[PDB]
């Protein structure tokens, strides 16, 4: 009965919301991450960082507030408050981008408390740990977006910054830096995220409309009670129809329920080794064969060289706003455009 | 006995190892006809005017593609909205030359498809079964209605619909974005979060079933082995599964009624992808997404840019490469 | 930085007099412009012949002189070709043309002043932006 | 069900909403005054409308050094005093 | 059965309290139709183009002919006060017997009078309502033929001298053009009956409508639906609501075609120019700029080598170049003048371009409907400046989403009709499950 | 007999009185002009 | 061309007229409970 024990006994208890010993880590730096996120958005500025207004207070919107990354110039600094950068001077703090990694490593830290949470409910209560094992899915995509891809480039200046349009802006510099459209890793978990959509919607439709007549009412949700032994919905009929509608079906619940795990947690996965890939700047970008026959073939055209003159165009257009720091001057004459646009 | 009702029979029969029914007639011709035409375009097909400006996109395998940059490449901006089936052209060359493939295909496709949704309805009245699956699949539907068919109406000519090949849909939807702003539009942001939830919706489902299932095998055998299809009893613990979720949240935030649990799995990413197929739909008519551009400016008015204008630098390098050839004036208005 | 009179202070005519806008003429003539103009000419240039600009230096050099309050009130009045040869009343609105242009009716003459002071004022403040077209959006 | 009070309880209740009629508008005052006063511009360093650029700059002041970040901003405000 | 959140469908058997909900509803469309028409005259300013507005119902009823002159000059808003006021006060007595039937008169009406009172299973008494409805609404199609013909005609874009208000007085009465329509292909240069381009065919299909309207309502009344119909329906109040909205929806889709192609019955002047209509019109306004400057626009080869303002159609017709070639089933009033037999004509247009055509064509170039979600009007690269978005996007878009959800909706309710016709909407019987007493597939 | 003071009351706290903070500081916001 | 126009609108009638009397042939009754 030392305090140890007396301490476990406190963090294990059953209330509104259990804390356990995951609750250390997990609750201050997920409250920090989201607190910081809802500071910046509100008052803080990337004037300084990036040229751009990006709160509230300058006058943003939701769509286009943002905590936005440090200036390229910080490299990967931790940028910690009391580092050399800031010298405990929160109002520069801010204003150098201190709060993006304040985000992104509280952040990182509460994901690891949350993934532990899970891991600690399932052992008090006596379950398998799929839950947990499923939520790395979500840690690799985290990490490898927001920590190794910078990394691998010339600072946190270039990994995502925190805002729904500071985010549809990274979206398209991957789509003319580092053409990741065309990269086997991202259509992969494409494929995994669309699957799960439809594997989603259809599991939950065949139920809706395989269920057994469990009470009298047209309202069909009255009619389940948590601890029936029953099955709900008849397995049978729903396998004869989609034998039928679609030449195969599921037979086994537990392969069903299991596929679902596997299958939005591998595509998100293979998302994550395609961006380790571009932290490195290496893409997917070309295909040799079809180069080779273009320069030498002015005639032959593709979809895929179509799409890699939009790239081009994306660069020039948009690289010196988006890369201050580069003091990119382009002259009107060598921007690329077509005719008349 | 009699000669049709035998024939009626055999259509609507529940014992064909794959239905058939009435929707099924009208279903197979029109998909074998599309998924023919379709294969032997995307080995064969010679390249195709699809801007109408005698410059043709090569889009099949012989004739230089791989699997990701083959396609069937839209019909010619010359033709329009007009149909063009084979009978109209002089001859199958001039058909070809000018994507008569695609609208052969699409037209079929979508014909079948809708019927595809039919058939889902109708094998559910044979079997006994409540009747909205197809309801489900009316989204995925919508959603290319919406890519072969509206948009092209809604702009003037197919040869703006979705080519039908890996690196034509990208080159679509970087395009789209150059001229409605996608991104910035929210019927496409309940797409996403449709997609993103259903995703992570079947994750979690699947994984919560997975931590509940009951023992009932060994060490060394699947668990799968522990469910025996058509056994009445069910297969995981419901009430732990409850247990573990509402306490990683809270009580109130999960689910204990399974009706209701699977009928959120089935509608939020059905309605997410409704929605997404709308913004389709109506930036068909060029009402598109939210434009902040040079929203923020200061006190003297300079412009103060957002992510909002980076945004639009990248839209813009995308507006003036695409189709290089085809503008001859300054506004890009269809 | 602000709207200060330095900005506000524009060209009235040729012979090099000056007049100091008020904050409200400026924003009054932003507003008229977008009400009168701005459907062809957004941001200073001019959609419908883009070879075209209210650029102070294109304004400059037009037949007669357009960089000042007067020249701009009397082109809104009396619209000519860049060379001054021809009329044109009859496609660019003005008050001469008022019944084809049914905007143009209720623009009084301190309207026009702040108009052309708004003309005049942007390219101060926007620089290459104003006439220069998607390249500086 | 863990013996906590329930919340259609305490919201209903009259001890409620005496004290939370009070604090609400307090808070949502003070959040007020942290912005009409001013002072949320100076905590966190954010430019007023008047003070994105110089009277006549163009220039963004961008930092471009690591650990002279802190100088330089400190700089380019004191170019506008 | 039913709960809350589907409670409407406490009322499939309550006749009067039914009669209530649909007065009440019906009250309600009344009551915007009112309302927001009163608004948009309130916010109206008569130079300014209705389109620059924002204004999508003063436009219906210019284009039938009231406050209108020649060009679609307003001339006199009176006409758009009153029909807002009369439908606004005519709500209210809607509302009335809306409410009263809903709370306060007899839940069911088949015991008050045998007249009112239905049973949806009664073959007889529902054909008979679809007559009454029918009758009704072949009055109302009448109603439309008699403001054309004897009650100050309708806006005519299409009259000599740039559009004016005109009373039909010979509307087409020949089925071979007014049924033509309806065989026309849905498909480019033809569209179905969006095509309708004059209203002496819009007067005569509605004369052709409101009488096999009214023949119609007189057969259903008269009948009882024969044999082959009673065996292929079903006949419940879901599955009578579910054929209404699929044909809710079809109508929904044609109304966004119309109102996106057609410029006669919805007329330019008032909701903007057509997508078509503003791109051939931006080739227009170049044209006319080359060619003042001396260019011969027959005769340059652009880029590509197809003509740079000028080209042939696929049935060679002569047409507008660049993008625009799309576009060329296009017909508009400012543009027919210059067409010959072989298309655009070389010497009318080296020749006989009006001022008034350059204007027009400036006009619906720099009004495309074109726009953002928040109204700044253009290209979605286009900055801040205009606040536009043209009734035509509005209108289509809209009606879209309308349509498909009412047809997410016919499917919903026509499965449902199914299910609960045959006894298995609620589920399964686990005594009775059907594919277990089928054999297996395999 | 219920306790007034708990780890939900603090949870609940620790996020409802600064967000009610912030739609201040957001709604004064709406009224600053340039 | 003629003779595959003929052709395919010869195939299209048929499978459409398959289709609608199809329907027409008391569908509501083939299900497996309820029979009318
Ligand atoms: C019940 C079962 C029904 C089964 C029927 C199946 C056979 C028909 C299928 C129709 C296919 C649609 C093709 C539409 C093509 C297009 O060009 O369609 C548009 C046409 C109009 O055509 C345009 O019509 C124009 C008419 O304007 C002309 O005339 C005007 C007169 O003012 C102007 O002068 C204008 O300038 C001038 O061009 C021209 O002919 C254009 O060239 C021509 O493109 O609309 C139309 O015919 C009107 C109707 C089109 C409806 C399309 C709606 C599609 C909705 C799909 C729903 C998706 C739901 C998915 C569910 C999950
Ligand atoms: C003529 C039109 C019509 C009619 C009369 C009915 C009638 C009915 N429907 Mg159907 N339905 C329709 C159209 C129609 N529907 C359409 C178009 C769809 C597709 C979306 C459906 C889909 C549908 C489903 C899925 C179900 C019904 C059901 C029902 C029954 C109960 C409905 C109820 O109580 O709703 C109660 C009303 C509500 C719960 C409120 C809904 C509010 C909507 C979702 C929000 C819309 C928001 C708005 C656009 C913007 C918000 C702005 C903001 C400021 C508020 C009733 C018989 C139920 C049924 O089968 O019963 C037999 C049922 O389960 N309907
Ligand atoms: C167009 C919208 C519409 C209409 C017309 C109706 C109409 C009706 N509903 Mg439905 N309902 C609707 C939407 C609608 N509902 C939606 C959106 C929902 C989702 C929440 C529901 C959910 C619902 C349920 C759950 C039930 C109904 C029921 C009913 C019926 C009985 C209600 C009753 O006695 O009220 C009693 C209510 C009152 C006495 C309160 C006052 C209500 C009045 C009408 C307010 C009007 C104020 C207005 C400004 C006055 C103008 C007056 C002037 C013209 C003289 C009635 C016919 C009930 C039913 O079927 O009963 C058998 C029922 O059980 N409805
Ligand atoms: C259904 C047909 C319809 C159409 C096409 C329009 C179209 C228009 N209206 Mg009208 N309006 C409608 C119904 C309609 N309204 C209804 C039902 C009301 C009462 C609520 C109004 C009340 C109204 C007012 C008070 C005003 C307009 C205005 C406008 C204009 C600008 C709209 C805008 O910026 O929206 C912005 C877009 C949205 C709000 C998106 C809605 C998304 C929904 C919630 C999701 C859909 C879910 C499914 C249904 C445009 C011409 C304005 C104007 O210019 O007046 C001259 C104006 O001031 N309208
Ligand atoms: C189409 C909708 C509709 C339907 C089917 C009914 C049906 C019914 N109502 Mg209801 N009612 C309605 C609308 C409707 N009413 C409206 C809009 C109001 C408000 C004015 C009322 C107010 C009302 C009251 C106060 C009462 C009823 C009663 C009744 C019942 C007896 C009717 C009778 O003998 O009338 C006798 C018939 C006549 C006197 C002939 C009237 C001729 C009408 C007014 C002219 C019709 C012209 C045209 C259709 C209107 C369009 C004009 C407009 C577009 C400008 C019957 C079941 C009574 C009832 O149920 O008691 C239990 C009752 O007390 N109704
Ligand atoms: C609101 C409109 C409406 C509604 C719902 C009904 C409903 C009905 N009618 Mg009535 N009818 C109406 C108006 C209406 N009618 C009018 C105005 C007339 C006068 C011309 C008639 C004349 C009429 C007759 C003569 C008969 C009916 C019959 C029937 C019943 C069978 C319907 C059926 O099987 O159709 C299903 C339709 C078919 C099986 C064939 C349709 C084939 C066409 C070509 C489809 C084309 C669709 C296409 C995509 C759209 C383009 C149109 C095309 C022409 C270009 C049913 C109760 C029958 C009955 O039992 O009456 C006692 C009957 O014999 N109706
Ligand atoms: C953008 C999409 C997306 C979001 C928003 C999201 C969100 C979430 N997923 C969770 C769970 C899961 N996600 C799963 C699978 C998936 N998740 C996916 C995609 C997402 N998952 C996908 C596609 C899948 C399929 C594999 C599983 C299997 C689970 C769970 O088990 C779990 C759950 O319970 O779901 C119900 C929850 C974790 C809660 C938590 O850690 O609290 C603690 C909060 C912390 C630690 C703070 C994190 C701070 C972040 C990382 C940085 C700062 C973010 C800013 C505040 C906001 C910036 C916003 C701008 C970018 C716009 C949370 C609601
Ligand atoms: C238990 C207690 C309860 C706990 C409370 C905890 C709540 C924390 C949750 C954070 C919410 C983040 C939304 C803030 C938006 C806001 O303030 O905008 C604030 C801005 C303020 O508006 C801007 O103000 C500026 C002031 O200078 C200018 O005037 C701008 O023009 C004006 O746009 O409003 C919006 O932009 C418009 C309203 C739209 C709001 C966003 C839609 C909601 C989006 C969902 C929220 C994210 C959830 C995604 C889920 C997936
Ligand atoms: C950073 C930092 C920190 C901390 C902080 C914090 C922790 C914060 C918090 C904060 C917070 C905590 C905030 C909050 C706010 C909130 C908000 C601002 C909200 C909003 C909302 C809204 C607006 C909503 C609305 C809506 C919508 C929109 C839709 C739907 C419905 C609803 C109603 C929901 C410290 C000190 C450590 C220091 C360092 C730095
Ligand atoms: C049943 C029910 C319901 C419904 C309801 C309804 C829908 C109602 C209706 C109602 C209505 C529908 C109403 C109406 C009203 C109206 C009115 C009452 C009007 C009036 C007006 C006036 C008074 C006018 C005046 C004027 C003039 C004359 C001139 C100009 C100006 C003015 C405007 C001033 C609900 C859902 C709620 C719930 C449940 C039950
Ligand atoms: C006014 C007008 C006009 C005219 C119009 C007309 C004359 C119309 C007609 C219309 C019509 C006359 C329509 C028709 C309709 C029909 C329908 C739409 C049908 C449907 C059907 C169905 C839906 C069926 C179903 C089924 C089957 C198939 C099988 C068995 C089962 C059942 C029965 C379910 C015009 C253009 C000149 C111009 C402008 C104005
Ligand atoms: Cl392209
Ligand atoms: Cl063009
Ligand atoms: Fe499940």
């Amino acid at each position: 009965r030392g305090w140890f024990d007396i301490l476990d006994d406190w963090l294990k208890r059953d209330r509104f919301v259990f804390v356990g010993w995951s609750g250390i880590l997990l609750f201050p730096c997920a409250y920090l991450a989201l607190g910081g996120w809802l500071t910046g958005t509100t008052f803080v500025t990337s004037w300084y960082t990036h040229g751009l207004a990006s709160s509230y207070l300058e006058g943003c919107n939701f769509l286009t507030v943002a905590v936005s990354t440090p200036a390229n110039s910080m490299g990967h600094s931790l940028l910690l408050l009391w580092g050399p950068e800031a010298q405990g001077d929160f109002t520069r703090w801010c204003q150098l981008g201190g709060l993006w990694t304040f985000i992104a490593l509280h952040g990182a830290f509460g994901l690891i408390g949350f993934m532990l949470r899970q891991f600690e409910i399932a052992r008090l209560v006596g379950v398998r740990p799929y839950n947990a094992i499923a939520f790395s899915a979500p840690i690799a995509v985290f990490v490898s977006v927001f920590l190794i891809y910078p990394l691998g480039q010339s600072s946190w200046f270039f990994a995502p910054s925190f805002g729904v349009a500071a985010i549809f802006r990274f979206l398209l510099f991957f789509q003319g830096f580092h053409n990741w459209t065309l990269n086997p890793f991202h259509m992969m978990g494409v494929a995994g995220v669309l699957g799960g959509a439809l594997l989603c919607a259809i599991h939950g439709a065949t139920v809706e409309n395989t269920l057994f007549q469990d009470g009298e009412g047209a309202s069909t949700f009255r009619a389940f009670n948590p601890t029936q032994a029953e099955e709900t919905y008849s397995m049978v009929t729903a396998n004869r129809f989609w034998s039928q509608i679609f030449g195969i079906a599921f037979s086994n619940k537990r392969w069903l329920h299991f596929f679902m795990l596997f299958v939005p947690v591998t595509g998100l996965w293979m998302s994550a080794i395609g961006v380790v890939g571009l932290a490195l700047n290496l893409r997917s970008y070309d295909f040799i064969s079809q180069e080779i026959r273009a320069a030498e073939d002015p005639e032959f055209e593709t979809f895929y060289t179509k799409n890699l003159l939009l790239n081009e165009g994306i660069r020039a257009w948009m690289a010196p706003q988006d890369q201050p720091h580069e003091n990119f001057v382009f002259p009107e004459e060598v921007l690329p455009r077509g005719n008349a646009l | 006995a009699n000669l049709w009702e035998r024939f009626c029979n055999w259509v609507t029969s529940t014992d064909n190892r794959l239905y058939v029914g009435w929707f099924g007639v009208i279903m197979i011709p029109t998909l074998l006809a599309a998924t023919i035409c379709f294969v032997i375009a995307f080995i064969a097909a010679p390249p195709v005017d699809i801007d109408g400006i005698r410059e043709p996109v090569s889009g099949s395998l012989l004739y230089g593609n791989n699997i990701i940059t083959g396609a069937v490449v839209p019909s010619s901006n010359a033709i329009g909205l007009h149909f063009y089936p084979i009978w109209e052209a002089a001859s199958l060359d001039e058909w070809l030359y000018n994507g008569g493939p695609y609208q052969l295909i699409i037209f079929h496709f979508l014909l079948g498809a809708s019927c595809y949704m039919g058939r889902q309805w109708e094998l559910s009245y044979r079997l006994g079964m409540r009747p909205w699956i197809c309801v489900a699949y009316s989204a995925p539907l919508a959603s290319a209605f919406a890519v072969f068919l509206i948009y092209p109406i809604g702009q003037g000519s197919f040869s703006d619909g979705m080519p039908l090949g890996i690196s034509g849909t990208f080159n679509f939807m970087i395009v789209f974005q150059a001229e409605h702003n996608i991104l910035m539009h929210p019927f496409h942001q309940l797409g996403v979060a449709g997609v993103f939830g259903g995703a992570l919706f079947c994750a979690m489902h699947g994984s919560l079933v997975t931590s509940s299932l009951i023992r009932e095998t060994t060490e060394t055998e699947s668990a799968n082995y522990g469910y025996k299809f058509g056994q009445e009893e069910e297969t995981y613990n419901i009430v732990a599964a409850h247990g573990y979720f509402g306490r990683l949240i809270f009580q109130y935030a999960s689910f204990n009624n399974s009706r209701s649990l699977h009928f959120f799995l089935a509608a939020w990413p059905v309605v997410g992808v409704w929605f997404t197929a709308l913004g389709i739909s109506t930036m068909a008519f060029n009402l598109n997404g939210f434009n902040f551009n040079h929203s923020v400016i200061d006190a003297k008015g300079n412009v103060i840019n957002t992510w909002a204008d980076i945004i639009n630098r990248a839209n813009l390098g995308m507006e003036v490469m695409h189709e290089r050839n085809a503008h001859n004036f300054p506004l890009d208005l269809a | 930085a602000e709207l200060t009179p330095e900005v506000l202070t524009v060209p009235l005519n040729s012979e090099g007099k000056t007049i100091t806008l008020t904050e409200k003429q400026y924003l009054e003539g932003k507003r008229l412009f977008q009400y009168a103009c701005a459907s062809c000419h957004v941001g200073g240039i001019t959609k419908t012949n883009p070879s075209l600009d209210l650029r102070t230096e294109t304004l400059a050099l037009a037949t007669p002189p357009r960089d000042n309050i007067e020249g701009l009130v009397d082109y809104m009045k009396n619209p000519t070709t860049y060379d001054g040869e021809q009329e044109i009343a009859e496609v660019h609105p003005s008050l001469r043309s008022a019944d084809i242009f049914p905007k143009m009716r209720n623009l009084t003459e301190k309207d026009l002043v702040a108009i052309a002071g708004h003309i005049l004022v942007e390219p101060k403040i926007l620089g290459d932006k104003w006439g220069g077209g998607k390249v500086y959006y | 069900t863990t013996g906590e009070r329930p919340f259609s309880d305490i919201i209903t209740s009259v001890r409620y909403w005496v004290i939370h009629s009070i604090t609400i508008p307090a808070l949502f005052i003070a959040g007020w005054l942290f912005v009409s006063t001013g002072l949320a511009y100076d905590v966190f360093g954010t430019p007023r409308p008047d003070s994105y650029y110089a009277q006549e700059q163009r220039s963004i002041p961008l930092v471009t050094d690591r650990f002279e970040a802190k100088q330089q901003v400190e700089t380019f405000l004191e170019q506008l005093k | 059965g039913f709960a809350w959140w589907a409670g409407n469908a406490r009322l499939i058997n309550l006749s009067g309290k039914l009669l209530g909900a649909h007065v009440a509803h019906a009250g309600l469309i009344v009551f915007w139709a009112g309302a927001m028409t009163l608004f948009e005259l309130a916010h109206f300013i008569p130079e300014k183009p209705m389109y620059e507005q924002g204004l999508i119902l003063i436009p219906h009823i210019a284009t039938l002919g009231w406050g209108v002159g020649p060009g679609g000059e307003v001339v006199d808003t009176f006409p758009f006060f009153v029909v807002g006021v009369v439908h606004l006060i005519s709500s209210a007595v809607l509302g009335f017997g809306g409410v009263y039937h809903a709370i306060r008169g007899p839940e069911t009406l088949e015991e008050y009078s045998s007249f009112f009172g239905y049973d949806w299973k009664d073959k007889n008494k529902m054909t008979t309502i679809l007559g009454f409805h029918l009758i009704v609404l072949g009055i109302g199609a009448l109603l439309l033929v008699a403001k054309a013909m004897f009650f100050g005609g309708l806006y005519d874009t299409w009259a000599p001298g740039g559009g004016d208000v005109r009373v039909i007085t010979n509307p087409t009465l020949d089925p071979r053009v007014i049924f033509g329509y309806l065989l026309k292909s849905p498909f480019g240069g033809e569209g179905w009956i969006v095509s309708v381009n004059n209203l002496e065919d819009v007067v005569g299909g509605h004369i052709w409508i409101g009488l096999i309207c009214i023949a119609g309502g007189i057969w259903h009344i008269l009948t009882t639906p024969f044999g082959w119909a009673r065996r292929a329906f079903i006949w419940s109040g879901e599955a009578y609501l579910s054929y209404s909205l699929g044909a809710l929806s079809m109508m929904g889709f044609i109304a966004t075609c119309f109102v996106w192609f057609n410029n006669t019955v919805y007329p330019s002047e008032f909701y903007g120019p057509t997508g078509p209509e503003a791109s051939q019109a931006q080739a227009m306004t170049f044209l006319i700029r080359d060619q003042k400057l001396g260019a011969n626009v027959g005769s340059a080869q652009g880029p590509t080598g197809l003509g740079k303002y000028l080209m042939r159609s696929p049935t060679g017709e002569i047409i507008f170049g660049g993008e625009t070639m799309r576009f060329w089933d296009f017909r508009g009033p400012w543009l027919e003048p210059l067409r010959g037999p072989n298309g655009l004509d070389l010497n009318k247009i080296k020749n006989d371009i009006q001022p008034w055509q350059e204007r027009r064509a400036a006009e619906y170039m720099t009004h495309a409907p074109l726009g953002s979600l928040n109204s700044v009007g253009g290209v979605a690269t286009e900055i801040n400046s205009v606040n536009f978005v043209s009734p035509r996007s509005w209108l289509a878009t809209s009606h879209f989403v309308l349509a498909f959800f009412f047809l997410v909706g016919h499917l919903w309710h026509a499965g449902r009709a199914r299910a609960a016709a045959a006894g298995f909407e609620k589920g399964i019987d686990r005594e009775s499950e059907p594919v277990l007493s089928m054999p297996s597939l395999d | 007999s219920y306790p007034i003071f708990t780890v939900r009351w603090v949870a609940v706290h620790t996020l409802a009185v600064p967000t009610i903070f912030f739609l201040g500081a957001i709604a004064a916001m709406q009224f600053i002009q340039r | 061309m003629e003779t595959l126009k003929i052709t395919v609108y010869i195939v299209v009638t048929f499978f459409v007229l398959l289709f609608v009397f199809g329907f027409l042939s008391g569908d509501p009754a083939r299900n497996p409970k309820r029979k009318d």
